[PDB]
Parts: C-alpha cells; sequence; structure tokens
C-alpha cells in the first residue's frame, strides 16, 4: 500500500508521498510573508558544531535575480534541485522568452522536476518543501509553496517544516491586508524566534527579500531600460539592527 | 563593422559601432554591437550578425549558470574558453568572430576568438571589417601602461577612422568602459562623427491621397455578452 | 542629512566644554529643522522623496530629550511627542514609539508624568493603530501603576487586558504580564494568588522565548 | 469521540482557573488542541496535495 | 545474522555488507596463494592440489600472465579469478596503447580496485570472492599487493591468502625479522617452496603440485616467466630436506 | 522493517535508515582525522594505523593528491575510498579543460555532494560509507575545509575532526576557539600550524605517535604535498622540546 | 493478496489498481457539469481552505485546454498537472495539422488510451484523475464527457466526479430540465453544492466557475472564467449570503 510508488492504497494516494511530507516536518522552519512591495522569506541555520562556518550553508539561494528560494526538508535534496532549477529555467524560459522566467511559469517547472521522481518507480521524490517567492510584470510580487507531492499552492502567507504550526497562527493573527515591507520584516523576525532561543541572533538567522529593484546590484550602468535584481540578500549586520529595534 | 579592445591597467575597454549590414543595404543604423555575456563580461560581435548573437546568448546563460554553481564572480576565463569549445564543434561552420573581454578576480583580460576557433592574447586587439583601419591607429597611438583617460579616448578615434575608411562600419560609437572592481559604464553613442542631414520637404499629405478598396475591423480581442 | 548632523555636533560641543546655556538655542533649531522635515513642505530637506530624513527626523528627537538632565520642561515635551507622533502619518511609528517612552522611564520624571505620557500614547495608538503597538503600550502602562505603589490600579488594568489575550494567546509577552501580577499581589500581600501567579509566568516560560530581563524577573 | 472530549479538556483549564463558572476561553482552548490534533494524523494539508 | 544479505549493497546496522563478508570465506576455501617482494624483483608460488591421480602435470596453472611484467595469482573460486584476469588484460593493453610503455604497479592496483568496487555498488550482480596477488618490476621497483574480494588493497612486503593463510603469514612473518634487507630473489625461489610445503597441512586430505613463478629485474629482463628446469627442482629438494 | 532493505523506501518518520548506516560505516578502518586552518595553510593530520606487520607503510594512505592544489582525507573504509578519490580528480580534471582554471575546495565539493544526492537518489546504486574532507587554499578564499557527508550534506569550517574517538578532539578544538577570539590560527609559518595539529591529537586520545603512526597532508599556498614519515618526525620532536 | 503491480489479475478479473484509482477521486472536492442547450456550466469545489491561501490570483481545478474544450479537475493535482499538458500540446497539434481547433471526441479519446496506456503497460502507476471534459466541436453543438481514471469516456447531461459523488449526482437529476437555461444551470450547482460539501457557509473564494457558451454573442465561441467578484455576486441572487 505504503510502500511502492506504484501501489495504491484502499482510501488511495501513495504513501511515499505522506512520508516524504514527514521529512518535512522533521526540517527547519521557514516562513515567508507577502508585503505590498516585497515578501519576506526567513528560515534559521544550524549544524551541531560550533566550529562550523555558517555562511557556507546554502539555503537562501537564489534561482534568478528575480527569484529566491528557502527550503524546509532534506539539505542534500535542496543544493541538487536549486541546481536542476536554475538550469531547466535557463533552458525552457529564458532561451525562449529571453528573459528570466515568471514566478507562475517556473514554479510549474520545479514541480515538473519532482512529478518526475514521483512516476518512476524505485526513485523516491525529494524530501524538500520549498517556498519560492518572485516578482514579474505582469503578476506583481507572488508567494508559493511547492509541495514534495509535486504540486505547488499560492499563498499569503505561509511557514512549513517543523515549527509552521505554530507560526501559522501568527502569521494569521499579524496579518493585516496592508502591510510595508519593513513592517513585514519586524514580523518575519519575531515569529521565527518562537521556533528557536538561546541560538538566535544575526548571524545565525538567514533573512532575505525579493522587495523593489537595486541598480546596486545590476553591476552594470548606463543601461536605464532594463531593471535591476528585485532580489536582496540582507547581511548577518542588517539582521541584528532589526532585532535590536524589535 | 569594427571591434577593438585597449587593455590599459586598472581595466580594458571594448568599442564597437551600431551599424549593421547584411549585403550592400544596411538592416539597422543603430542596434547593439555590445552584447552582455555576464554583468562584468562584455563583447562585440562582427561577421554574420545573426552567429554573433546566437552564441553570445548560448554562452551567456551558461556563465550566468556557473557564477551561482560555484558560487563566486564570473570569470572572463571560463568564458573564452567554454566559447572555444562551443566553437569547435561546428567545425568553423558557424561564422562569428568575437572580441571578448572583461574584469575578473584574475584581472582584466582582452581577448580575440575566431571562427575556426583560433585563439589569440595581445595587448591591442580589433576583429571585423574595419579591423585593418582600427589596427593601424591602435599599433601607432597606443604605448604600455594607460590612465582611463587616454583608453576611452584611443578606444573611440579607432572607430571612427573605421566609420571613414569602412564601408560596413558606420553611425555611431558605443563604448563600453570595464574597469576592475568597478561597474562597466555603458555609454551609448559616445561619440557622433556625422549627425542626420533632414530631408527639405513635407511628404505628409490628407488621406485619399492613398486609394482605400475596403474597411474592416479585424479580431484582436474576446467580446463580453454585449 | 549634512545639515543636521552639523547642528547636533554644535550643541554637543557646547553642553560638555563650555556651558549648557548656549546649547539651548542650538535645541531650539534642532527642533525646527525636524518641524520641516516632519511636516514634509521640502520635500523633508532633500526634495521629491522624505528619503533617509524621514527617520533621522525623529531619532534625532528623541537623543534631545534623554540627553539632557530632568527639567520641568522637559516634562511638558514628552506627551506632545505623540502630535509630531502622527504628524509624519507613518506606519514605521510602532517601532520607535515603543524605544521612545522606554527612554523615558529610565530618567525619573516624578509621580503623575510617567503614567500622563503613556495614556496619552495609548490614546493615539487605538484611533487607526495596530494591536502590536497598543498591547506594548499596555505593559509598559502597568509597570508605571506599580513603581507609584498603586496596586489598585495596577491589579485592575492587568485583568481587562488578559482575559482577551487568553482567547488569542500567541504571544510571547505575556510571560511579563504574569510576572508584574505577581509583584502586584506579593505587595497586597496575599500569598494566595502571588502563588498561583508565580505558577502562571513559569507556564508560560516553558516554551522558551524570554529575553535575559525576563528570567530574572 | 471528539465532542465527550472537548468538554474534559475545558474542565480542566476550569480547575486551573479555580471558578465555579467556566468561562468560554475555556472551550476556545479545548478546540483549538483537539483539532489541532486531527491534522496530524492527515499528514499536514495533505487534502490540498491531492 | 538474518537480512541484509540477499543483497549486495544493503547496508547493515553494524555499517557493513554482509554478503561481502561472506566473499571472504569462499577466498579462504581456495588454495594457498603467496607473494614474497623481494629486493630486485617478486616470487609467487602457488599449491595447486591433485583433484585425482589422472591430473595433468605441469599443464594447468592459476598463474597467468597481464602485459608481459605483471604476475597475478589468485586464490578462491578458480573460474572467478580467471575472468577477473582478462578483464585486467584488456585494461593493461588500453593503458598500453594509450601512453606506449608498459604499466606501473600503482597504476594497475587503481584499475582494478575500480571493477571490484563496481561489482559492490550495484544491485544486479554478486560482487567477486577471489583475492588477487599481483606485482612485477617498474621503473620505481619492485611492488607487491594484494587484492581482496572486498576491493581493499595495499603493499605488502608478504602476501598469503587461501586455506594456508594461518601457516603462511606466520611464515613470512620469520622471513621479514630473518631478512629485513630484502633478500634476494634466487634464495626467494627456495623459499617460497618451504612455505607452501607448511601450508600444505591445511589441505593434508588431498595430494598437491607445486609450481613457483618469478619476475625479476636482473635474473629475468623485467619479463614475468614460469621457473622450471633446476631453479624448480632445487626448490623441491629444499622444502623436501627441511620437511623431514 | 522495509526500510534498510531498500535505498529509496522511507521509514514512517521520514529518515532513511540506510543511508544513515552509511554515517556510521566510517568505522571501519577506525582512524581519526583533524584538519584545521592557520593563516597561510591548511592542515590536516589523521592516523596512519598499520595494524600488521607484514604491510610495507609507504603504500599506507588516506590522503590522496586529487589535483595541484587539491587534498582529500578519508575517514571510513578502502574500497569506497578509491571510488571518491577517482570521481573528485576526474571532475578536477573535467573542470579545469572546460572552464578553463583552477577547481577550488567548494566547486569540488559541492559536486561531488550532489552526486552523493544522485546515488541515493536512485535504487540503482548505493551511498558509499566513506566521509570526506576537502582540505586546500583557495584562490580568493584563502584556507577552506569543506566536509562532504555521505547524504550530499555539506558544511564548512574552522575546525572539523572525524572518526571514533571525535567528540575527544571536538572538546578541545571548541576551547581553544572559545578562549582565542579568531577563526584562524595565528602562526604565520605552516610548520608550526602542523605542531598545532599534532600536539591537539595527543591531549585527545592520549597517545604518543611515532613516525609511522601518523600522516600528514599540508595545503599551502597554490602548491600541496604530503610529507613523508621523516618529516614528520622533525615536527614530532618540535612538540617535545619547548 | 493483488493489491500489487498491474499487469497481475485477481482471480474474480479484477485489477485491484484501477479499483482503488477511483477511490482516489473522492478524497478531493466536488466537481459538477450540468449540460443545456444554451450553454455548459463548470462549476468546482475547493478540496480544504485556509483564511490566507491565496486563492482569487489564479485557479487550478479549472484549465483551459485550448480555446472551445476546457477541464474541471477533481483528484490528485500532481497526476491532473502531466496529463492536462499532454492534452494541451495535443489540441494545438491537431491546430497546426488540420486548420481547426481539436474536436471534443478525438481530445477525449485520446487522454483515455494514455490513461489505459499507464494501467497496461510496464510497471508505471496508473492515474487517478477524473476530467469532465466541455467542449464544442461544429458536429455535435454543444458536447458534455467525463472519463474515468480507468481509461474510457462516456457522455453526459449531468456528471458528478470528486467528493460526494452519490448525493450530489442525485440532487442535481432531481431538479434537471431537458432544454434548461444557462442561468438555470448555474443555480442548481450553487444548491447541490451548499448540502453535499460540509463548509459552513458557502463563500466565493470557495468557488471557481467557467461557463462556454456561443449564445454570449453569437458568431464566435465564449470562454468566460468568472471573476472572483462575479462568483461573490451570483451568490447574493440565490440568496446563500
Amino acid at each position: 500500500y505504503s510502500f511502492s510508488l506504484t501501489t495504491f492504497s484502499p482510501s488511495g494516494k501513495l504513501g511515499q508521498i505522506d512520508y516524504a511530507l514527514t521529512a518535512v516536518k522533521q526540517g527547519v522552519t521557514s516562513l515567508g510573508i507577502k508585503a505590498t512591495n516585497g515578501v519576506v522569506i526567513a528560515t534559521e541555520k544550524k549544524s551541531s558544531s560550533p566550529l562550523a562556518m555558517s555562511e557556507t550553508l546554502s539555503k537562501v539561494s537564489l534561482l534568478t535575480p528575480d527569484i529566491g528560494a528557502v527550503y524546509s526538508g532534506m539539505g542534500p535534496d535542496y543544493r541538487v534541485l536549486v541546481d536542476k532549477s536554475r538550469k531547466v529555467a535557463h533552458t525552457s524560459y529564458k532561451r525562449i522568452y529571453g528573459e528570466y522566467p515568471p514566478t507562475k511559469l517556473l514554479v510549474s517547472e520545479v514541480a515538473k522536476i519532482m512529478q518526475e521522481a514521483t512516476q518512476s518507480g524505485g526513485v523516491r521524490p525529494f524530501g524538500v518543501s520549498l517556498l519560492i517567492a518572485g516578482h514579474d510584470e505582469f503578476n506583481g510580487f507572488s508567494l508559493y509553496q511547492v509541495d514534495p507531492s509535486g504540486s505547488y499552492f499560492p499563498w499569503k502567507a505561509t511557514a512549513i517544516g517543523k515549527g509552521s504550526v505554530a507560526a501559522k497562527t501568527f502569521l494569521e493573527k499579524r496579518w493585516n491586508d496592508e502591510l510595508e515591507l519593513e513592517d513585514a520584516i519586524h514580523i518575519a523576525l519575531l515569529t521565527l524566534k518562537e521556533s528557536v532561543e538561546g541560538e538566535f541572533n544575526g548571524d545565525t538567522i538567514e533573512l532575505a527579500i525579493i522587495g523593489d529593484e537595486n541598480p546596486d546590484l545590476l553591476g552594470y550602468t548606463g543601461i536605464p531600460t532594463d531593471k535591476g535584481p528585485r532580489f536582496r540578500k540582507l547581511t548577518s549586520q542588517e539582521i541584528n539592527d532589526r532585532l535590536e529595534a524589535l | 563593422t569594427t571591434i577593438v579592445g585597449v587593455k590599459f591597467n586598472n581595466g580594458v575597454v571594448i568599442a564597437a559601432d551600431t551599424r549593421s549590414t547584411q549585403g550592400p543595404i544596411v538592416a539597422d543604423k543603430n542596434c547593439a554591437k555590445l552584447h552582455r555575456i555576464s554583468p562584468k563580461i562584455w563583447c562585440a560581435g562582427a561577421g554574420t550578425a545573426a552567429d554573433t548573437e546566437a552564441v553570445t546568448q548560448l554562452i551567456g546563460s551558461n556563465i550566468e549558470l556557473h557564477s551561482l554553481y560555484t558560487s563566486r564572480e564570473p570569470r572572463v576565463v571560463s568564458a573564452l574558453q567554454m566559447l572555444k569549445q562551443h566553437l569547435f564543434k561546428y567545425q568553423g561552420h558557424i561564422g562569428a568572430y568575437l572580441i571578448v573581454a572583461g574584469v575578473d578576480p584574475t584581472g582584466s583580460h582582452l581577448f580575440s576568438i575566431h571562427a575556426h576557433g583560433s585563439t589569440d592574447v595581445g595587448y591591442y586587439l580589433s576583429l571585423g571589417s574595419g579591423s585593418l583601419a582600427a589596427m593601424a591607429v591602435l599599433e601607432s597611438h597606443w604605448k604600455q601602461d594607460l590612465t582611463k583617460e587616454e583608453a576611452i579616448k584611443l578606444a573611440s578615434d579607432a572607430i571612427q577612422a573605421g566609420i571613414w575608411n569602412d564601408l560596413g562600419s558606420g553611425s555611431n560609437v558605443d563604448v563600453c568602459v570595464m574597469e576592475i572592481g568597478k561597474d562597466a559604464e555603458y555609454l551609448r553613442n559616445y561619440l557622433t562623427p556625422n549627425v542626420r542631414e533632414e530631408k527639405q520637404k513635407s511628404y505628409k499629405f490628407p488621406r485619399g491621397t492613398t486609394a482605400v478598396l475596403k474597411e474592416s475591423i479585424v479580431n484582436i480581442c474576446d467580446i463580453q455578452e454585449e | 542629512m549634512s545639515l543636521p548632523g552639523s547642528k547636533l555636533e554644535e550643541a554637543r560641543r557646547l553642553v560638555n566644554e563650555k556651558q549648557y546655556n548656549e546649547a539651548e538655542q542650538v535645541y531650539l533649531s534642532l527642533l525646527d529643522k525636524d518641524s520641516s522635515q516632519s511636516s514634509a513642505a521640502a520635500g523633508a530637506s532633500v526634495d521629491d522623496k522624505r528619503r533617509n530624513e524621514q527617520e533621522t527626523s525623529i531619532l534625532e528627537l528623541g537623543q534631545l530629550y534623554v540627553t539632557m538632565g530632568a527639567k520641568d520642561k522637559l516634562r511638558e515635551f514628552i506627551p506632545h511627542s505623540t502630535e509630531y507622533m502622527m504628524q509624519f502619518a507613518k506606519s514605521k511609528t510602532v517601532k520607535v514609539l515603543k524605544t521612545l517612552i522606554e527612554k523615558f522611564e529610565q530618567v525619573p520624571d516624578s509621580l503623575d508624568d510617567q503614567i500622563f505620557v503613556c495614556e496619552k500614547s495609548i490614546e493615539f495608538a487605538k484611533r487607526e493603530k495596530r494591536v502590536f503597538l497598543k498591547h506594548s503600550l499596555s505593559i509598559k502602562l502597568a509597570t508605571l501603576h506599580y513603581q507609584k505603589k498603586q496596586y489598585k490600579d495596577s491589579l485592575a488594568l492587568i485583568n481587562d487586558l488578559l482575559r482577551e489575550f487568553k482567547k488569542l494567546d500567541d504571544k510571547p509577552s505575556l510571560v511579563d504580564v504574569h510576572l508584574l501580577e505577581s509583584k502586584v499581589y506579593h505587595k497586597l500581600r496575599n500569598l494566595a494568588k502571588s502563588k498561583a501567579s508565580l505558577t502562571a509566568a513559569r507556564t508560560a516560560a516553558n516554551s522558551i522565548y524570554c529575553p535575559t530581563q525576563t528570567v530574572a524577573e | 469521540a471528539d465532542v465527550k472530549g472537548v468538554c474534559t479538556e475545558a474542565g480542566m483549564y476550569a480547575l486551573r482557573e479555580r471558578r465555579i463558572h467556566v468561562t468560554q476561553e475555556d472551550f476556545e482552548l479545548a478546540v483549538g488542541k483537539v483539532m489541532n490534533k486531527n491534522q496530524e494524523t492527515a499528514i499536514s494539508v495533505a487534502k490540498l496535495f491531492k | 545474522g538474518t537480512g541484509y544479505d540477499l543483497s549486495n549493497s544493503v547496508f547493515s546496522p553494524d555499517g557493513r555488507n554482509f554478503q561481502v563478508e561472506y566473499a571472504v570465506k569462499a577466498v579462504e576455501n581456495g588454495t594457498t596463494s603467496i607473494g614474497i617482494k623481494c629486493n630486485d624483483g617478486v616470487v609467487f608460488a602457488v599449491e595447486k592440489l591433485i583433484t585425482s591421480k589422472l591430473l595433468v602435470p605441469q599443464k594447468n596453472v592459476k598463474i597467468q600472465v597481464v602485459d608481459r611484467h605483471i604476475g597475478c595469482v589468485y586464490s578462491g573460486l578458480i573460474p572467478d579469478g580467471r575472468h577477473l584476469v582478462n578483464r585486467g588484460r584488456e585494461e593493461a593493453a588500453s593503458f598500453k596503447k594509450l601512453y606506449k610503455t608498459p604499466i606501473p604497479i600503482p597504476a594497475f592496483a587503481d584499475r582494478l580496485g575500480q571493477y571490484v568496487q563496481a561489482h559492490t555498488l550495484y544491485n544486479s550482480v554478486r560482487p567477486f570472492g577471489v583475492s588477487t596477488i599481483f606485482g612485477g618490476v617498474d621503473k620505481n621497483g619492485a611492488h607487491l599487493y594484494m587484492l581482496e574480494p572486498s576491493g581493499s588493497y595495499w603493499g605488502y612486503k608478504g602476501a598469503a591468502t587461501g586455506k594456508g593463510r594461518q601457516s603462511a603469514k606466520a611464515e613470512l612473518e620469520k622471513l621479514v625479522d630473518h631478512h629485513p634487507e630484502g633478500l634476494s630473489a634466487r634464495e626467494a625461489v627456495k623459499q617460497a617452496a618451504k612455505i607452501i610445503y607448511l601450508a600444505h597441512e591445511d589441505n593434508k586430505e588431498k595430494d598437491f603440485e607445486l609450481e613457483i613463478s618469478w619476475c625479476s629485474l636482473s635474473e629475468t629482463n623485467g619479463l614475468h616467466k614460469f621457473v622450471k628446469g633446476d631453479l624448480l627442482q632445487e626448490a623441491i629438494d629444499f622444502a623436501q630436506k627441511e620437511i623431514n | 522493517a522495509g526500510y534498510d532493505r531498500h535505498i529509496t523506501i522511507f521509514s514512517p518518520e521520514g529518515r532513511l535508515y540506510q543511508v544513515e548506516y552509511a554515517f556510521k560505516a566510517t568505522n571501519q578502518t577506525n582512524i581519526n582525522s583533524l584538519a584545521v586552518r592557520g593563516k597561510d595553510c591548511t592542515v590536516v593530520i589523521s592516523q596512519k594505523k598499520v595494524p600488521d606487520k607484514l604491510l610495507d607503510p609507504t603504500t599506507v594512505s588516506y590522503i590522496f593528491c586529487i589535483s595541484r592544489t587539491i587534498g582529500m582525507v578519508v575517514n571510513g573504509p578502502i574500497p569506497d575510498a578509491r571510488n571518491a578519490a577517482l570521481r573528485a580528480k576526474a571532475e578536477a580534471a573535467e573542470f579545469r579543460y572546460k572552464y578553463g582554471y583552477d577547481m577550488p575546495c567548494d566547486v569540488l565539493a559541492k559536486r561531488m555532494a550532489n552526486l552523493s544526492q544522485i546515488y541515493t537518489q536512485r535504487a540503482y546504486m548505493r551511498p558509499l560509507g566513506v566521509i570526506l574532507t576537502f582540505v586546500s587554499v583557495d584562490e580568493e578564499l584563502g584556507p577552506s575545509i569543506y566536509k562532504t557527508d555521505p547524504a550530499g550534506y555539506y558544511v564548512g569550517y574552522k575546525a572539523t575532526a572525524t572518526g571514533p574517538k571525535q567528540q575527544e578532539i571536538t572538546t578541545n578544538l571548541e576551547n581553544h576557539f572559545k578562549k582565542s577570539k579568531i577563526d584562524h590560527i595565528n602562526e604565520e609559518s605552516w610548520e608550526k600550524v602542523v605542531e598545532f595539529a599534532i600536539t591537539h591529537m595527543i591531549d585527545a586520545l592520549g597517545t604518543e605517535f611515532s613516525k609511522n603512526d601518523l600522516e600528514v597532508g599540508v595545503a599551502t599556498k597554490d602548491k600541496f604535498f604530503t610529507l613523508s614519515a621523516e618529516n614528520i618526525e622533525e615536527r614530532l620532536v618540535a612538540i617535545a622540546e619547548q | 493478496r493483488y493489491d500489487s503491480r498491474t499487469t497481475i489479475f485477481s482471480p474474480e478479473g479484477r485489477l485491484y489498481q484501477v479499483e482503488y484509482a477511483l477511490e482516489s477521486i473522492s478524497h478531493a472536492g466536488t466537481a459538477i457539469g450540468i449540460m443545456a442547450s444554451d450553454g455548459i456550466v463548470l462549476a468546482a469545489e475547493r478540496k480544504v481552505t485556509s483564511t490566507l491561501l491565496e486563492q482569487d490570483t489564479s485557479t487550478e481545478k479549472l484549465y483551459k485546454l485550448n480555446d472551445k474544450i476546457a477541464v474541471a479537475v477533481a483528484g490528485l493535482t500532481a497526476d491532473a498537472e502531466i496529463l492536462i499538458n499532454t492534452a494541451r500540446i495535443h489540441a494545438q497539434n491537431y491546430l497546426k495539422t488540420y486548420n481547426e481547433d481539436i474536436p471534443v471526441e478525438i481530445l477525449v479519446r485520446r487522454l483515455s488510451d494514455i490513461k489505459q496506456g499507464y494501467t497496461q503497460h510496464g510497471g508505471l502507476r496508473p492515474f487517478g484523475v477524473s476530467f469532465i471534459y466541455a467542449g464544442y466541436d461544429d458536429r455535435y453543438g454543444y458536447q458534455l464527457y467525463t472519463s474515468n481514471p480507468s481509461g474510457n469516456y462516456t457522455g453526459w447531461k449531468a456528471i458528478s466526479v470528486g467528493a460526494n459523488t452519490s448525493a450530489a449526482q442525485t440532487l442535481l437529476q432531481m431538479d434537471y430540465k431537458d432544454d434548461m437555461k444557462v442561468d438555470d444551470a448555474i443555480e442548481l450547482a450553487l444548491k447541490t453544492l451548499s448540502k453535499t460539501t460540509d463548509s459552513s457557509a458557502l463563500t466565493y473564494d470557495r468557488l471557481e466557475f467557467a461557463t462556454i457558451r456561443k449564445g454570449a454573442n453569437d458568431g464566435e465561441v465564449y470562454q468566460k472564467i468568472f471573476k472572483p467578484q462575479e462568483i461573490k455576486d451570483i451568490l447574493v441572487k440565490t440568496g446563500i449570503t
């Protein structure tokens, strides 16, 4: 029943999908909050030893300059799948469309890599549920959750991982229909400090935004006609700033 | 077309004209001959416009993919080697001539690459139709070690001689200055040698000066219930 | 940016090296220079967009208050900073106003003032503002009645708040409420409910999300 | 079976409270706990994902 | 225990692959193979049991040659060891075409260890179950390895495997003691024989035939060849003399 | 109950029992490795345990030269040690001619790690039981240590240790970095950074070392070499002498 | 026992895996088509919801496969996703080759083979998707079908798939009218959706809607997906809100 990708259950569904979901819940807590001019995405880092460099873990990886991600679930699965995601994005949708793809479209490709890893029995699907946030000039700022069940959902605010259930009511309570990015950045840290305490500090919590265009990150100038990276990773020093004013 | 590169101490400049000719007729008066491989690598195209355009795009996506993968700054050095490989595979059945230059942490580099897969390094290069006309200007007027100032002046001078003696090189000069650890400066239409001459009559007339037979609306959108 | 910077430095040199007397005049200029920024009749003195200046102004005016040595004058200034708060008409008020009051609690300003300032903020903070701003002020008001030794007035407020936040409890902030209440009851000299509230605060500190200060308490 | 246990949990919250009266805030917590727990038997919001 | 065999890629909780340990046990039932490395050579000797006294004598070898300079002898199943040497001849031959020189002994060690490792890594093949002692002489002098069915190898001053590894490792252990210097390949021919003779008291039910081979830089021109004739008879006389 | 007789089939906790029994196969040769960062070098010192006297010790090793500027130290078993070493070498080669420059410590470790994930993704290969730690001084990152695990998890480090008695090594290192308040060793030649790694390992294990019982690989700026037993010996009386 | 792979039958000539695949369907929300000679309404219900699930920016249970045929989805949305792409690709292949927008029959028959194919050949999983195909072709006019996950099809005048298939079917056939109106067809879908679904109030955000009509301006075929606000207004009219 539960226990092949091939076998359907009496009430249906594959069990491997359910067990892969279990994996996510053993993960770390990542959460996203949509503001009216951004999306803030936040997660923490752990590594066991403190002798570990924390700036070497990849968990906030830009897929494109327009679209950042986090995960909860398996660490190994992330790096591989981020790698694959990027590769597909240029083949199907940057050699054709001529620019880095839509937030909606790219979320569908990611789901399609998962889906292929469910169809082929003896091959497990990815351990991760990602949050993929981005911007496009048609559908605006957007936020998604793409599950290891190969389905994706759009969301207003969401959290995934172990601490998800505690975070979601904070999100219900504290979300309002009109927010700024700066009130979202503070709400993001506040909620994430529920997930852990005794170790939360600006050098071990990794937090980024997909906000407004920044020509500061564009790296070539004197071309006004294109936009710069929507994405911005905030440094360790910024994360400490926001944690003091909170 | 004409393309030059001038190596200087604190970076490298790549200049190329805006006109594109496909036969004896001018395809475009203004259209870019500075294609973007990566934010710190730029290159200009010569030869058949289609082959250069396609190649730059193909290699460009791979070097942006590489930057993310190696989690460090895009090398000029990566780019050339990968590009060279790409060129080899067709066996010279692709007609791309390029000057690629950039700044990376290994420093500034200025390369020439041919359709065959012959590869060269100098401290001053050119390729294209009007390469012989610019080459003369570089060898004489260049010396080893330059400031920003002298490099930009010498680059626009070479294209400018290009326009005046080369048929396929025309119109304006677009210059891109890549200094080591600084933003590329894309200075669109830095130099004009000859501005436009206007036409001497107005050619706009009333309607019915051109005959109509039928007038129709063609669809482009979906109707409602009205 | 440049100008407010210079004015600030200039008053500061006088304070410590010549006299306070001369610094008052510069302090007057700091208030006018801020007033223009706040109501934006020059784009905040940088044109177009308010920019950096919108923030710069409220920050440097709370630096001014605190300097400074308590004065009779200083009393009068502080609950009128809530008019200045609404003047910008922004949602980034919430964070600065929390700090702002925190500055005023530290320097003692006698019985009436600390409580009087806080009630004025709360009026404006339920005009159209957040639930978040409101609760942070409520924890503070409760602390103020305790420090003046008002145990009826302290205990009654703690009850009006809490019963609604039992229905919506998701806050790391109610550990603080629980601790105040326990102190209240201890100093009215009943141990029945001094005991009952210390247990509560301890239950609230099982899920661990407490600052240093909170555990110390 | 859920709904007799809601009443058991509420009456145990109400003991902590120490009142003859059982307030409705106790019946807000009892539902929020019985309900949360049955969404962990369904392994998150799996109905959504199928 | 039970479980985690029946597969050849399945990890045990202890951290092992059971079936791969059962390989070594098959190698133990195989006949005794030793190599004694020498200061300007290597000597390989092997105990070839006599199925019945109808066997043709000195016409069946478990010694096989690889390229023209690398000796190999296997203990374990006789045909498995054959199959693994054929693959080895093709690999030594590809190296040889490609670079226009004979193999290094470290080169071969790497390549063989990848082919044994390949069959422990996949689910549709049974891992090998042979050890194969090999070595020879190169530029860098003489070298000797012994490759286990687990796909493990190291150099050895001297190596033994098979039923007689109990006796043979002990004799070799005396050999290093009596000679830390190296021992000439000639005197090691006579030595090779005594070692086998005492290792044949673990397979005493049957009779044996002694075949010695060698490869020596100065007494074989870097080339591997069977030791026969007068050299082979002298070693017999040596082993016979001291056993009684 | 199903769920380490298969590579891909999950447990009802969302763990892969079989993959984790590979994190537990790294004790099979029972050696310890330490690699630490100096200020112009990366040092790795791991045991060389030559068990038998029938073995020649100079072919016993775990430190592999991968490339001009790249070494790798193996903890765990020999058969998989060699498979890890060829793939990293093979990839080192591929990167240089394809992309026309040397290979950094990140680029290699990420690629092997992704490769481990692929081997766990299929049920047509197994994971290996080996822990890989890459050592280099990188072209623009300087001293770098990247540990690649059997699942394909990687994290960088100031210092890492591996093996059975790794925990004993780990407290000694933690206390050093805590007290110093730097993420480096400030000794300004590699000959004393090597001495420092020997020093901590003697104290942790409680054992003396000798010439045959250590292996030392040294990544220096723009070059790499693994030290002979007699050079290790010079280091060992430098410790003893103060 | 026989609850394994697909080659094997049960001795009762049942392939358990097609039977279970049917049962997959009623663990995702109700989906109803009602055919009328004035048009077809397709109406669907969300499997679950929360207060911060965004569902006003996109559809995800109503997909256009082409410009005259569209589908409602009930079942696993992952299984659905691949089959919708394959359907849509084929829909345009037909366009390229014949210069006509693909007939409803050719498209259902294609997908019936494909579903069947994943059960019949190899080791691949069967699909557990029910698509209500609602189309126009200039042969048969207006057309409704539905396809089983089993890999066969039947034409309908009304059908319900998804959760609560039996009840939702019963209320539909009880009040069905042979000629109907498009407007009444929309009303009968809300009336049924209320009693079958265990959500307390029936909200615009728990509904997706699309209508396919040729009677909203003739000469042309107009696919009108209802936006949230149109859905929100029509609940008022029927007095549920």
